[PDB]
């Protein structure tokens, strides 16, 4: 089936305009229309329609034969056509008999086998065994962003829309000529300055199933567990339609590695060593495409980031100057600037000036407005931030070793 | 100075600003949040309780037949034997992990039917011994078998004759034509480890094989090999040599046996306890006081330098391979097989990227290859050219993501 | 608690409240000196916008209330000496002391009078010092009176001289982003007299500026999409902003005209005192948009034709509506600009992967469906297109392999490729027309009728051609003639063809699907009256047999007699109509639902989307009479598939989620046609991949699969995507492989997919106008109700030419002489910039800048940079024309 | 109680034998990590934290 299960999200088609207006308020009435039809419509036909002569008399007599609590086991070597060995969770091998329920394809050594409780017999077939601890990283909210959010990121924005949105945009783009599709690019860069920012911008054009890692969400306590999470997350990956999962904080499993001495650091190294295998080795891996985000670039381990594992290395650098008034135009719309406030004065000074010291300064910047008991912010509601958010720094060479 | 905020400050605040329809906008959009609630509550995560077969296509049988399934037929459990006093009906056997026991057979089961360490099926209530067990097949280790053939032939794995050649005289040549290896009685050497820089094709060349194994490529999923309970993974393994001394000619590849092996020590919680008696299991296996029979193990690595002597030591691998990065002959056929597929103009020169590459891995061919046609789907073209390559090749390596040296910097000429 | 220094101010405004209730005695200055300087203080610390949280009111509103509530009446006094400042400084603490309860004395605390010179407060703020909670307060207390005692006090008076003061004055009062609220104020206020109110605004204000009014034309135009479920708005919102278009705006008028056309393009009241009344923009844009106007000439050379001065060419120049010459430059720029445009194979895309021969290694077969999917191809694909045929060299035994419709679809695909060839088309069509075959000539006349329906040639050859078999009484031929006789002039209102063909429907001599081929060809051609035919209609709906109509399969085509006649229209007649339809059976239930469908196309509302939505389900499917609940769902697009393509993605949610997850099993779940109609412009695996596929494969009811597969087809009218082809191709096996029916209907259409160069969309150039005459897809759209030989078993498989009524793709670029423009123009995706306070850019980056001629998608943008001689209409509507300008001096 | 107040992991208090579900037992897991919701409120007020 390789269901798509997309975000389950997008209830939003987005409102245009962001400034309060009566324009705002009839697209938002119209949203809010057609959810009460859809309401309505919904309830009144269940109430409807009097098929009440329904549960399918068989349907019962099925459920009826299946008594109160069926319990979950796990199929094993399957010896004849009406029957078959079980082990539960105790790890004990009774010999039950297939009934007539099961479809005897769908059956395989391994799957998991729902039991009578009483007289042990496959009743029937389970095909959701994710594990509750993978199952908690599918995004199901899509979140809030787009890509116009992100400003003064454009070379570094198509490079991820080549290999996260266009090959299954438009595929045959690529297999015009034959190179497959990029899969998997590393966003490394210092600390705020995209990285995530980009990332939950492609989660919301997704038209895919992300997931959602940690980087060491993976790491488990149980010898094992933790080279088995990872099995898990990317058979589910391949298992749903195209995919993309974001393995973010990648510094966490991806120490390289040296001959040492502890358990878990040996653990962790296993668990890398499955990451490994899983994302390039004896396999494939079919439209499952893989996001990492590290803030050290130079740690990861060589293998990690290797030209056939994570191709296209994103190099998001401090921002620019003209990305600089982009990320301020972007960060400072929602406010009712006065008509002294330009920005085009804060930028330049400090070399260092990051997206995050961005959004701080304008942000304790409404915050310091709201001091002289006003709403419409200044130009020193703005000088008296720079002195307040941008602080603690660390400092460079003594003037006079250089000019 | 900074006076605090009054409540009447906070009430004035609220209500001085453009808001002729804002009131009612937050209101609406809480009533769509609150909405959202009801619609997915209504429509909730159903039809999901699948594992039942449509009973239409056996219909007729699903049904009153099933209960005459159930009832009859008592469910059995597996246990296994460990002695059968001759000429006394008596039977002792081990269930698993319940306990012991002593039972008596069952009339409808000839004694001569039941044997010593076959599986029997005892019954609950009074265990006697019913209808026998065949020997079982573990899930885990028989879900390792190839069968199928990847889609890679040795003709695509370019850039290293010296190492295919010595790759097959190990893994093709002594099983499939004994003759040259008794004129001349040469022990065929068995074991073969492949080391190399992270990307070379190490695992290229053990795929390639599988097309041509002709035989069993069980492939070790070294993640498999490690488990929570103690001696899992050393019944693993002697599972997985078990199955392997029951064909002919099979091949068994530990891909990255970094995972499972490594130096041992007693300092840091005794090492890692159970993964280095998996370790030594597998050592064992190999080279010991039972004799390994018609099974060769192949191992790939990015660093051999952390594996635990006793398994790098000649015996149970004899065959080292250094993979190192290609030559220019190398480079020009791994340009030439990564792209025999590709829109490119004839006039294309690959002697001179492959100059224009140096240092550089399989992997990174391919990358170049690859984002070479990508500058070209950028620039709307068809069929990409020379000069696109060329641009892949420094935005890709030698320069790749990062180039320091540039300002000024000519001392090279 | 204690502010120091800020003490003051609750201590003198403070001791002024004392000296209110004393007053006469011992102070009779002190009440004209304490009003004075309270007044002084409110107006100085308001005026200026350094706060935003009003000290003084803050101090006053907890005591004051209680004090100024208890003097305003107490004095009772009636002088501006007291009177007039008290209720001044009295209203001016009402936005910030009142709380909801304020709906009693909203206007009593200030509206009573307005004292002395009022204005004075809105002079020296800049947009906020009350003028925005006195818009509120008005616009509340007008639909307050309006809800129901409409008929006010003599209140009327004062509060339009404040509205059209606040209006007039606030709205631009620095030139600030107050621009977007004046349209919110005279909105939600003077409803019904927003004309005049609007007249009093624009008197003064627009003039003052006519820069300013390229917002409110942008507000407006934004806003039309969304208006009251009646369109009285929509009509207000139409009528309105043919002023501002005009001589207030550029004399291009392009826009004008646009708004003009989108009111059920009322000519007479806007267009048509305006092409005889301007004779100015003849170097203007007014050729252009002739030349744009791909919608009307029954109005146009009903005038022009009588006039014959205003043009001394009158035979040359577009005049109107020739646009075939559209013809000309297609094929000449798919020539030239398109530089690959060879013949097409089809067994290559058939059989792409060899995969599909394992095992069999051949067993070749020619069965009559697939030649007729084939066929289908065959003649859809190469539209306008008479130069590429590989199948179809060798007619003479092609047409063949196959049965009597399959043959009489290969004729009218045949006529279709040589679509829109006044005279081209004939050196073909006759080889074959003198054949003396009854089914060939019947697709002869089904193809000259189609390949008439893009010019009105002056020639006309289509009365002068296909009338003279009209009258004959042979099923074939009458069928072929009247089909196409009513393709031809669809478009056109011509009421003497009209009539001269009506005796058809009108007479017995016809078969049944005779009349009801009739009916739909009349109806293609009538988007007025046809009074004539609804009586026709009516009758025949009264003298039709109950078990006539219950058996009638290939008859229930008439109610497009009643629909395309009154393209959204509103309730005036179309209630009229309702109930006359009220004189049958269940049936006439039937016909309310299409009548009421096929008038409401894109008018998006909410009354009677939702009492048929629920009325059919909630009637049909408890009793053995049903299958009216398929087509309510089925044409929610009608009336929704145009919410300014924002309630599309709503309409999708409900539609995926009720009509198919929790519909009606066997017959509403036909909910397929639903998506299909909404978005024909290609989605990237979105909301069409999974809802699409999720049904393809669904065995469970073959209607229901060919019906998915016949939307998939739609889904991709003429962008030739391919990842649509990963299932259009991929459906072989793993699923429907040779399941005859299924097998055919996937390829049949799915390689209709690739049209090139073409549009099916249903939206007019600026993305929001609809075509009365595009709405012929609502023709193969429900005559696929079920396909069951209706379709699918050809019964009338001619609808499937029918609907190839269809507009190009091309962005030309030439000024009234030739093809002499290959310049530098950038296409991009559209982002709207309705509400910036910057001229921001529309779209992030320049993105593509072809040169040549523009296939523009969906949803284009605007030309080359640099100010390369920039036209001056300014729409980019596939037909602009680039006016020499100024640039590079 | 009707599925809707179920979401994955929340403990649930089934009966006995029958094993039908009883209660939302709230007891949100929370091991050790429980004892950091300071109950017992300090005994600081800006009174004293002068300066
Ligand atoms: N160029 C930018 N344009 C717009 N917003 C930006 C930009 N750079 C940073 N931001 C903002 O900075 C905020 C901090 O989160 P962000 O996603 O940027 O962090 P990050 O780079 O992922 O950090 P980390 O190093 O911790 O992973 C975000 O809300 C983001 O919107
Ligand atoms: N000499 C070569 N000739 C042709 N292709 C090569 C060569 N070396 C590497 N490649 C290509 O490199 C690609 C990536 O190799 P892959 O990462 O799967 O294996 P590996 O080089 O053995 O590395 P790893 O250490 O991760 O196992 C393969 O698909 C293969 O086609
Ligand atoms: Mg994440
Ligand atoms: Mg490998």
């Amino acid at each position: 089936k390789k269901t798509k299960g997309p975000d389950a999200a997008s209830k939003l088609p987005l409102v245009t305009p962001h400034t309060q207006c009566r324009l705002k308020l009839l697209k938002l009435e119209r949203i809010k229309d057609y959810l009460l039809m859809e309401e309505e419509f919904i309830r009144n036909q269940e109430q409807m329609k009097p098929l009440e002569e329904k549960q399918e008399e068989e349907r019962s007599k099925v459920d009826d034969l299946r008594g109160t609590p069926m319990s979950v086991g796990t199929l094993e070597e399957i010896i004849d056509d009406n029957h078959a060995i079980v082990s539960t969770s105790v790890g004990s091998e009774h010999y039950v008999s297939i009934l007539s329920f099961v479809d005897k394809d769908l059956l395989e050594p391994g799957c998991s086998v729902l039991l009578n409780h009483k007289v042990h017999a496959v009743i029937g077939v389970l095909m959701d065994d994710t594990d509750p601890l993978v199952t908690v990283m599918k995004v199901e909210k899509a979140p809030q962003e787009t890509y116009a959010d992100i400003g003064g990121l454009d070379n570094q924005i198509q490079e991820i829309k080549e290999s996260v949105e266009l090959p299954l945009t438009h595929p045959e783009y690529y297999e015009e000529m034959g190179i497959k599709p990029p899969k998997g690019v590393i966003l490394y860069g210092p600390p705020g300055t995209g990285k995530t920012l980009l990332a939950k911008a492609v989660a919301n054009q997704t038209s895919a199933t992300f997931l959602r890692v940690v980087g060491s969400e993976l790491i488990q306590k149980y010898l094992g567990d933790g080279p088995k999470l990872v099995r898990e997350l990317f058979r589910v990956a391949e298992e749903h339609a195209p995919s993309i999962v974001f393995i973010d904080e990648i510094d966490a499993i991806g120490t390289k590695r040296y001959d040492s001495n502890s358990g878990g650091e040996r653990e962790i190294q296993r668990t890398m060593l499955e990451l490994l295998n899983q994302l390039d080795g004896f396999d494939s891996r079919g439209d499952v495409k893989v996001i990492m985000a590290t803030n050290r670039i130079e740690t990861l381990d060589p293998a990690l980031i290797r030209p056939g594992r994570i191709d296209r290395k994103i190099e998001f650098p401090l921002p620019d100057e003209k990305t600089k008034k982009r990320i301020f135009q972007i960060h400072t719309s929602r406010m009712t600037l006065a008509d002294d406030v330009t920005l085009d004065d804060l930028i330049m000074a400090k070399d260092d000036l990051s997206g995050a010291d961005i959004k701080a300064i304008c942000t304790e910047a409404g915050l310091m407005a709201l001091r002289e008991r006003r709403m419409k912010v200044t130009n020193e509601d703005f000088k008296k931030s720079k002195e307040n958010v941008l602080y603690k720094k660390q400092e460079g060479t003594p003037e006079g070793l250089y000019l | 100075p900074i006076r605090a905020l009054d409540e009447g400050d906070i009430a004035l605040l609220k209500t001085y600003g453009q808001s002729t329809y804002s009131r009612q906008i937050k209101q609406v959009e809480d009533d769509i949040q609150q909405l959202l609630k009801k619609i997915n509550e209504l429509t909730g995560i159903k039809e999901s309780d699948t594992g039942l077969a449509p009973p239409a296509l056996w219909d007729l049988a699903a049904d009153k037949q099933t209960l005459q399934s159930e009832q009859p037929l008592q469910v059995a459990r597996c246990t296994k034997i460990i002695n059968a006093d001759s000429e006394d009906p008596k039977y002792i056997i081990n269930v698993k992990q319940f306990a012991k026991f002593v039972v008596d057979l069952s009339d409808q089961v000839a004694p001569t039917d039941i044997e010593e360490g076959m599986r029997v099926g005892v019954d609950r209530n009074k265990y006697q011994i019913h209808i026998p067990l065949p020997p079982k097949i573990d899930p885990t280790v028989t879900m390792m078998q190839v069968e199928e053939k990847p889609d890679v032939t040795y003709s695509d794995v370019g850039g290293c004759k010296e190492q295919i050649e010595k790759l097959r005289e190990v893994v093709e040549t002594p099983l499939l034509h004994p003759e040259r290896f008794v004129n001349l009685g040469i022990e065929p050497p068995k074991g073969v480890l492949l080391f190399g820089p992270p990307g070379t094709g190490k695992t290229l060349c053990a795929r390639a094989v599988a097309n041509r194994t002709d035989a069993c490529f069980i492939r070790v999923i070294g993640s498999e090999l490690v488990q929570k309970y103690v001696g899992e993974g050393a019944r693993m393994v002697r599972e997985l040599f078990e199955m392997a001394r029951t064909k002919k000619a099979c091949l068994i590849f530990f891909d990255e046996i970094d995972a499972i092996g490594g130096a041992r020590f007693d300092d840091g919680a005794g090492g890692d306890n159970e993964v280095q008696r998996t370790m030594l299991e597998l050592i064992n296996q190999l080279d010991g006081f039972d004799p390994r029979g018609n099974i060769k193990v192949l191992m790939a690595t990015n660093r051999p330098d952390t594996l635990d002597p006793a398994l790098m030591r000649p015996g149970r691998l004899d065959r080292k391979i250094e993979f190192s990065l290609p030559d220019l002959e190398g480079r020009t056929h791994i340009f030439k097989i990564h792209a025999r597929s590709m829109s490119v103009e004839r006039d294309i020169r690959f002697e001179l990227l492959a100059r224009l590459c140096p240092n550089s891995t399989g992997a990174e061919i391919r990358s170049v290859c690859t984002e070479a046609g990508m500058f070209a789907i950028r620039a709307r073209r068809k069929i990409a050219t020379e000069k696109d390559f060329l641009e892949a090749v420094n935005k890709v390596i030698k320069s790749y993501a990062k180039f320091s040296a540039t300002p000024r910097y000519m001392t090279y000429n | 608690m204690e502010e120091g220094g800020r003490d003051k101010a609750p201590v003198q405004p403070q001791q002024s409240p004392a000296a209110a209730p004393g007053g006469t005695d011992e102070k009779p200055s002190g009440k004209e000196r304490r009003d004075a300087g309270d007044k002084d203080k409110e107006q100085e610390l308001s005026e200026e916008d350094k706060q935003l949280q009003d000290e003084l009111e803050m101090l006053v509103e907890r005591l004051g209330e209680k004090d100024t509530s208890l003097y305003r009446p107490a004095l009772e006094e009636l002088r501006r000496q007291i009177r007039s400042s008290t209720t001044s400084m009295t209203s001016v603490p009402k936005p910030l002391k009142f709380l909801r309860p304020h709906y009693g004395k909203l206007k009593e605390i200030y509206e009573n009078m307005a004292p002395g010179e009022n204005k004075r407060f809105a002079a020296d703020i800049i947009s906020v010092l009350a003028m925005t909670m006195s818009g509120e307060r008005e616009c509340l207390k007008y639909r307050l009176v309006g809800s129901q005692e409409e008929l006010a006090s003599w209140g009327h008076e004062y509060v339009r001289h404040l509205a059209g003061e606040v209006a007039k004055e606030w709205q631009e009062l620095d030139d600030a982003e107050k621009v977007q609220r004046e349209p919110l104020l005279t909105l939600v206020k003077e409803i019904v007299p927003y004309n005049m109110a609007h007249n009093a605004e624009h008197e003064a204000c627009d003039l003052l500026m006519e820069i300013e009014q390229v917002d409110m034309l942008e507000k407006d135009i934004d806003e039309n999409a969304y208006a009251k479920v009646c369109l009285y708005l929509t009509s207000c919102v139409n009528y309105v902003p043919e002023p501002e278009n005009s001589a207030l705006l550029r004399c291009a008028l392009g826009v004008f005209r646009k708004f003009s056309r989108f009111p059920e393009a009322l000519r007479l009241a806007l267009m048509l005192n305006d092409m005889e009344l301007v004779e100015d923009i003849f170097t203007s844009c007014k050729d252009v948009v002739v030349q744009k106007q791909m919608a009307f000439m029954l109005g146009r050379h009903g005038v022009f034709l009588e006039l014959s001065e205003d043009v001394e060419e009158y035979e040359d120049l577009t005049e109107i509506m020739s646009n075939v010459q559209l013809n000309s430059n297609f094929l000449a720029l798919a020539r030239e600009l398109d530089i690959m445009e060879p013949k097409v194979p089809d067994d290559i895309y058939k059989t792409h992967l060899e995969n599909n021969r394992f095992g069999g290694s051949g067993s070749q077969v020619d069965s009559a469906r697939m030649n007729l999917a084939s066929s289908f191809v065959n003649g859809f694909v190469n539209a306008a297109f008479g130069q590429d045929k590989l199948l179809t060299d060798d007619g003479n035994k092609w047409l063949y392999k196959n049965k009597d419709h399959g043959m009489l679809s290969a004729a009218a695909s045949l006529g279709m490729i040589l679509l829109w060839d006044v005279d081209g088309g004939l050196t073909q069509i006759d080889k074959y027309l003198y054949s003396s075959e009854d089914y060939i000539k019947s697709g002869a006349l089904l193809a000259c009728g189609i390949v008439n329906s893009g010019v009105r040639n002056e020639c006309d050859p289509a009365l002068a051609l296909l009338s003279d078999y009209v009258l004959h009484n042979s099923n074939t031929m009458r069928l072929g003639s009247i089909f196409g006789l009513g393709l031809a002039y669809a478009g056109s209102n011509r009421e003497d063809v009209l009539t001269l063909l009506l005796p058809v429907m009108g007479d017995s001599k016809s078969s049944m699907e005779v009349a009801g081929v009739t009916a739909l060809a009349c109806g293609m051609i009538a988007v007025g009256s046809c009074n004539g035919d609804v009586t026709s209609t009516i009758l025949q709906t009264i003298m039709e047999k109950s078990e006539t109509e219950l058996k009638d399969t290939y008859a229930r085509w008439l109610p497009l007699g009643l629909g395309l006649n009154h393209l959204g229209k509103g309730e005036a007649i179309e209630a009229i109509l309702a109930a006359l339809e009220v004189v049958s059976e269940p049936f006439r239930s039937f016909a309310n639902t299409l009548v009421d469908v096929c008038a409401y196309a894109g008018s998006g509302n909410v009354l009677k989307v939702q009492q048929l939505l629920h009325i059919c389900s909630e009637h049909f499917d408890s009793k053995e009479k049903e299958e009216d609940k398929d087509k309510k769902e089925k044409k929610d697009k009608d009336k929704k598939e145009a919410p300014a393509d924002m309630g599309a993605h709503q309409g999708v949610a409900v539609l995926g989620i009720a009509l198919i997850a929790m519909g009606e099993e066997i017959g509403a779940e036909m909910a397929l046609r639903t998506f299909g109609h909404l978005l024909r412009y290609g989605e990237p695996t979105l909301r069409r991949a999974v809802p699409l596929a999720l049904a393809l494969i669904s065995v469970s009811n073959p209607r229901l699969n060919i019906l998915d597969t016949l939307s998939k087809f739609s889904h991709d009218a003429d962008p030739e995507v391919s990842y649509n082809s990963i299932f259009a191709m991929g459906m072989v096996g793993s699923g429907t492989n040779n399941a005859r029916l299924a097998a055919m209907l996937r390829q049949l259409a799915q390689y209709h997919a690739k049209d090139p160069n073409n549009l099916f969309m249903v939206r007019l150039a600026q993305g929001l106008t609809h075509l009365g005459k595009g709405t012929l897809t609502l023709c193969p759209y429900h005559s696929d109700r079920q396909l069951m030989s209706q379709v699918a078993v050809a019964g009338l498989l001619t609808v499937l030419v029918s609907f190839l009524d269809v507009r190009n793709i091309i962005l030309g670029k030439s000024h009234y002489v030739l093809y002499g423009l290959v310049a530098a123009m950038q296409p991009r995706m559209l982002v709207t910039f309705d509400e910036e306070l910057r001229p921001l850019p529309v779209s992030v980056r320049v993105g593509q800048a072809v040169d040549v001629v523009g296939q523009a998608g969906k949803p284009k943008t605007i030309t080359g940079f640099q100010t390369h001689t920039t036209p001056v209409l300014l729409a980019h509507g596939e037909r602009a024309e680039l006016a020499t300008e100024e640039f590079l001096p | 109680i009707d599925i809707n107040d179920v979401t994955p992991n929340c403990r649930v208090a089934l009966r006995n034998d029958s094993y039908t579900l009883h209660k939302i037992l709230p007891n949100k897991v929370d091991p050790l990590v429980s004892l950091m919701m300071v109950e017992k409120v300090p005994d600081s007020t800006y009174e004293m934290i002068g300066g």
